[PDB]
RNA sequence: UAGCUAGUAGGUGGGGUAACGGCUCACCUAGGCGACGAUCCCUAGCUGGUCUGAGAGGAUGACCAGCCACACUGGAACUGA
RNA sequence: CCCGCAGAAGAAGCACCGGCUAACUCCGUGCCAGCAGCCGCGGUAAUACGGAGGGUGCAAGCGUUAAUCGGAAUUACUGGGCGUAAAGCGCACGCAGGCGGUUUGUUAAGUCAGAUGUGAAAUCCCCGGGCUCAACCUGGGAACUGCAUCUGAUACUGGCAA
């Protein structure tokens, strides 16, 4: 269950006695397409080596997401650094209407149709963490039922 | 019933006429906060019945001057 | 109003076979398909996220023979209609008369079907229709008029339609050039290759 | 901030000034033209950029850039002005429309000829 | 004088008349009290052609309203027992 | 200087849950008990009392399911600086109807779910996720 | 733009108005408006709507429809429902 | 609107092709000539200038200009901030104003519920119908987020007595 993909690649510099040496930073997200997501950063001297190094981290750094059918449970914020991020569940129609970086993480997670918007800064690294902070936080009705110790139907209905 | 309006008097020093503020607690269109807005009418009264600083009931009627289309109905709670 | 240029050129740029120059012969093998869009055909494209959406839109346009102004109007109808926006886009395209006339087998190509519709040959529910864009409603009976019936272009073009998949949603008589459009086309019946999701993405932004 | 403060003084909307004072939302405007001349641009560029002062019909006195290679503009000659900064000559914030009125088309042009006002070959 | 007359809407060469209760001084298309059915001369034999709410006509003609030359013909067209 | 007492209650609940604290003492009231009972009845709080005659001290007893606290988020909506009264149909639903909004209606204080079915609106006191 | 205001603010009586009224007079009282923006200045026909927007809003008020205003510029009345 | 000939005959442009943004080479020129919506291209091997070929995008239109909103959560009510980025008055007192601990009353101003009248027609929206189709016209519905009055509800906020 791969469904791996690349959000952004970006070259970064160091500067030393001689001149300045350039490495590359990848940013990949992976998921099964059924409530499992994992971003992995990864950096290296060469570009294709950086994306493997990222993909290896992305597989291990995985988070579970309890989601309804093919969409979110409830509207959710998920702040991180300078990226606010908001995303609403939406109905069985439509598709993923969200920004790049924010919609790579959503489509591989397995949400088929959501509203979304990145406020604040839209740095690819931080907006991907912002989403995963949101999707980790996002609780389901089965969790909330057991949390209070009441009933699944009495809460929902 | 007759369409009256309650209100507190601001002044009565005009001879057979009285000015009355109607405090209306409407909310702000944009910002949602409830503001304490005022409406100063001129009102007719037979003799100097009502003084300064007291609640008064007022009715809409015929225009009887330049301004002053409202008219007194009765007094409720006199001046302190 | 129409393309009227090199039609097999459009298929190499897109990659897949668009049925533009399907015609009498079954398979082409006469253009270096896939690996020669133009002069710089050997150039492997990077192909961005906006690219793949545009390539998918332009494919569905060039197959059905529709321009962007009229195509974007189908999207505006598709959004307002019920169900799924993606499934409606393609359902409205398949409901065109020039497309139905092609799918019945009264035209080797869709452009030939378009010309057949436009030149007073096609007739539906006892009424002549010139418009390729004519939205064919459920439960109709498209047919050819008796003056232009059994002309040289239609009889040869109907023999081609035996090799074709032949839709389930419509039925053809084949003897007297008489068709019967029955129900609205389903997603799973046709194509199973052109992606709708990417075209919905292009227009939503 | 503070909802009471906003009731007392509402949100003042930033009235962003227009780039091009040609006035009354006009697409283009006539210009009598005075002093056709060359000028040097800012730092990384270096050239002799062709430009003219334009006595506009409404009363304004603006510089306008003369696009294309070569021109018929001199001393007077009535021209048409559209909007658009050059971003190189500081002060120049308009473009002469090539083709309209006494400003002729660019000589011997093939590609992009609506811009530069040239007819078919 | 209130009068029941046609309003004339629809496209060029394709008229559609909104029969309507209006004051004589007000323009054809302009101000009215209330619309009271319609008329379509280019309808032909099909489902719909002409409709005219006869209950509201009793409220106006009974009180004091004239009926125009064409609207008087459509009250004869709709009939009382035909 | 102590303008909203109800917000102060909801901070003590929020800040008690952050500190992993068992019980939360505070000055009592009519409206405090009404809110505290609605939170208990649905199941954010696990029991409470109102011990005191002259100077009453309402103490709550906060709930914890895992290491995580039960009250995820709790905020004042209809603060005294800006009163927020919603109508029957315009009543909110917190977390798409799996959290609650405490709403002071004409038939006493109750949840937003109960206010819909009872058929009336009111002052929305606080959202509770 | 911080004070404006003397038929100005109210009363009694007379005249006038299709109609009530400082509408207008005579006398009487000394008010009235004003920081929840009077006065002064600049700009502007107003609405149903239009365009835009996830919506809140923002902008706008060509065409169709309602209301107002004006008719060479400044006045006045006559005629008449 | 319908047939009747006639012959492909009379009927295709114009943006763009360095990143943003779909599409590349070759000559000419050499911080010149010029381009430019933003970054920026040109100093003798230019994908950005001029031409040529080739492509891409729209097509009886296409681009440029101007104008409004959007994106702009860049006036933030929904929905921002103020240690160092722009931003806590130098510090107090204080009238008007905003806000106000707690328990009983009691009204019903706010608030909430219901009901009736109205919110012109068109427009918008949905299901139809009519022009060969569409735009266009058009039937009915919903809506017109409102305002008024009238009857209740008393938790909350206000008024009022302790
Ligand atoms: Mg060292
Ligand atoms: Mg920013
Ligand atoms: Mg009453
Ligand atoms: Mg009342
Ligand atoms: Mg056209
Ligand atoms: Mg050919
Ligand atoms: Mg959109
Ligand atoms: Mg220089
Ligand atoms: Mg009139
Ligand atoms: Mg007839
Ligand atoms: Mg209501
Ligand atoms: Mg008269
Ligand atoms: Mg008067
Ligand atoms: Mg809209
Ligand atoms: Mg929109
Ligand atoms: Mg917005
Ligand atoms: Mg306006
Ligand atoms: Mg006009
Ligand atoms: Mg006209
Ligand atoms: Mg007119
Ligand atoms: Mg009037
Ligand atoms: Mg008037
Ligand atoms: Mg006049
Ligand atoms: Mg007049
Ligand atoms: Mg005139
Ligand atoms: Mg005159
Ligand atoms: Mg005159
Ligand atoms: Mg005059
Ligand atoms: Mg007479
Ligand atoms: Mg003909
Ligand atoms: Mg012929
Ligand atoms: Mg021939
Ligand atoms: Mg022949
Ligand atoms: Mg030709
Ligand atoms: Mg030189
Ligand atoms: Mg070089
Ligand atoms: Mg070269
Ligand atoms: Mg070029
Ligand atoms: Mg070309
Ligand atoms: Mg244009
Ligand atoms: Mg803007
Ligand atoms: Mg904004
Ligand atoms: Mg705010
Ligand atoms: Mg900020
Ligand atoms: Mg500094
Ligand atoms: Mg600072
Ligand atoms: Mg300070
Ligand atoms: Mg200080
Ligand atoms: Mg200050
Ligand atoms: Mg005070
Ligand atoms: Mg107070
Ligand atoms: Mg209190
Ligand atoms: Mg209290
Ligand atoms: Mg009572
Ligand atoms: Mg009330
Ligand atoms: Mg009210
Ligand atoms: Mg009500
Ligand atoms: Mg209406
Ligand atoms: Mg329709
Ligand atoms: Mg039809
Ligand atoms: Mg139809
Ligand atoms: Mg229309
Ligand atoms: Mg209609
Ligand atoms: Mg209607
Ligand atoms: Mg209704
Ligand atoms: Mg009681
Ligand atoms: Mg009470
Ligand atoms: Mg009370």
């Amino acid at each position: 269950e791969l469904q791996e993909k690349l959000i952004a690649v970006n070259r970064v510099s160091k500067t030393v006695k001689g001149g300045r040496i350039f490495s590359f930073t990848a940013l990949t997200v992976v998921g099964d397409g059924n409530g499992r997501v994992g971003f992995g950063y990864g950096k290296a001297r060469e570009v294709p080596a950086a994306i493997q190094k990222a993909m290896e981290k992305a597989r291990r750094n995985m988070i579970n997401v309890a989601l309804n059918n093919g969409t979110l449970q409830h509207p959710v914020k998920g702040v991180h650094t300078g990226s606010r991020v908001f995303m609403q569940p939406a109905s069985e129609g439509t598709g993923i209407i969200a920004g790049g970086a924010m919609r790579a993480v959503l489509e591989v997670a397995g949400v088929h149709n959501v509203l979304a918007k990145a406020y604040g800064s839209t740095n690819p690294i931080n907006v991907v963490r912002a989403t995963i902070d949101g999707l980790e936080n996002m609780n389901s009705p089965e969790m909330v039922a057991a949390k209070r110790g009441k009933s699944v139907e009495e809460i929902l209905g | 019933k007759i369409r009256t309006l309650q209100g507190r008097v601001v002044s009565d020093k005009m001879e057979k006429s009285i000015v009355v503020a109607i405090e209306r607690f409407v909310k702000h269109p944009i910002y949602g906060k409830f503001i304490k807005r005022t409406t100063k009418l001129h009102v007719h009264d037979e003799n100097n019945e009502c003084g300064i600083g007291d609640v008064v009931e007022i009715r809409e009627c015929r225009p009887l001057s330049k301004t002053k289309s409202w008219t007194l109905v009765r007094v409720v709670e006199k001046a302190v | 109003a129409r393309y009227l240029g090199p039609k097999l050129k459009l298929s190499r740029r897109e990659g897949t076979d668009l049925f533009l120059k399907s015609g009498v012969r079954a398979i082409d093998t006469k253009c270096k398909i896939e690996q020669a869009p133009g002069q710089h055909g050997a150039r492997k494209p990077r192909l961005s996220d906006y690219g793949v959406q545009l390539r998918e839109k332009q494919k569905v346009r060039r197959i059905y023979g529709v321009l962007e102004r009229q195509f974007r109007n189908y999207y505006k109808e598709a959004a307002r209609l019920k169900g799924n926006t993606g499934e409606n886009l393609l359902a409205l395209l398949e409901g065109r008369l020039d497309n139905v006339v092609y799918r019945m087998g009264f035209g080797a190509t869709r452009a030939e079907a378009r010309q057949l519709v436009s030149h007073k040959a096609i007739m539906v529910n006892g009424r002549v229709v010139n418009i390729a864009s004519y939205q064919v409603s459920p439960n109709d009976v498209v047919s050819i008029r008796e003056k232009a019936k059994k002309q040289s272009r239609v009889k040869a073009a109907l023999e081609l339609a035996e090799q074709r998949e032949k839709p389930t949603w419509l039925e053809v008589d084949a003897g007297k050039m008489e068709g019967t459009f029955k129900r609205k086309p389903e997603r799973s019946d046709l194509s199973a290759d052109i992606n709708e999701h990417l075209i919905v993405e292009l227009y939503s932004k | 901030a503070t909802v009471n403060q906003l009731v007392r003084k509402p949100r003042a909307r930033k009235v962003a000034k227009s780039n091009v004072p040609a006035l009354e939302a006009c697409p283009q405007k006539r210009g009598v033209c005075t002093r056709v001349y060359t000028t040097t641009p800012k730092k990384p560029n270096s050239a002799l950029r062709k430009v003219c002062r334009v006595r506009l019909t409404n009363g304004f006195e603006v510089t306008s850039y003369i696009g294309g290679e070569g021109h018929n503009l001199q001393e007077h000659s009535v021209i048409l002005i559209r909007g658009g900064r050059v971003k190189d000559l500081p002060g120049v914030r308009y473009h002469t429309v090539r083709g309209a009125l006494d400003c002729s088309g660019v000589k011997d042009r093939k590609q992009a000829r609506s811009k530069y006002g040239v007819k078919r070959p | 004088m209130v009068t029941i007359r046609l309003a004339r809407h629809g496209a060029k060469k394709r008229p559609f008349y909104q029969v309507v209760v209006a004051d004589s001084r007000n323009a054809r298309n302009g101000r009215f009290i209330e619309r009271v059915g319609f008329f379509n001369p280019i309808a032909s034999e099909k489902e719909e052609g002409t409709r005219l709410d006869l209950d509201r006509i009793a409220h106006w003609v009974g009180q004091g309203a004239t009926i125009s030359d064409r609207v008087a013909a459509l009250i004869k067209e709709v009939n009382k027992a035909a | 200087s102590m303008q909203d007492p109800i917000a102060d209650m909801l901070t003590r609940i929020r800040n008690g849950q952050a500190a992993n604290k068992a019980a939360v003492t505070m000055p009592s009231s009519k409206l405090k008990v009404a809110i505290a009972n609605v939170l208990k009845e649905e199941g954010f709080i696990e029991d409470f009392k109102v011990e005191g005659d002259t100077k009453p001290e309402l103490e709550l007893t906060l709930k914890y399911f895992q290491g995580k606290a039960v009250v995820e988020s709790i905020q004042r909506v209809s603060r005294p600086g800006l009163r927020i009264y919603k109508r029957k149909d315009e009543l909110p639903k917190v977390m798409a109807g799996l959290g609650i909004a405490v709403v002071s209606t004409s038939k006493g204080v109750m949840t937003d779910r109960a206010a819909r079915q009872a058929g009336l609106g009111g002052e929305i006191i606080c959202y509770v996720a």
